[PDB]
């Protein structure tokens, strides 16, 4: 696999990708 | 965080598989 730059919903995006099933959790700073 | 680092430098599919449940 490639690295990767993302913001945004593209980051959410990729999380949901490689999570799958297994569900994530998207935690930025506040 | 992972957040920040993937849009202002770069990150990878595994550092992202960190965040799964
Ligand atoms: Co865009």
């Amino acid at each position: 696999f490639v690295n990767q730059h993302l913001c945004g919903s593209h980051l959410v995006e990729a999380l949901y990708l490689v999570c799958g099933e297994r569900g994530f959790f998207y935690t930025p700073k506040t | 965080g992972i957040v920040e680092q993937c849009c202002t430098s770069i990150c990878s599919l595994y550092q992202l598989e960190n965040y799964c449940n």
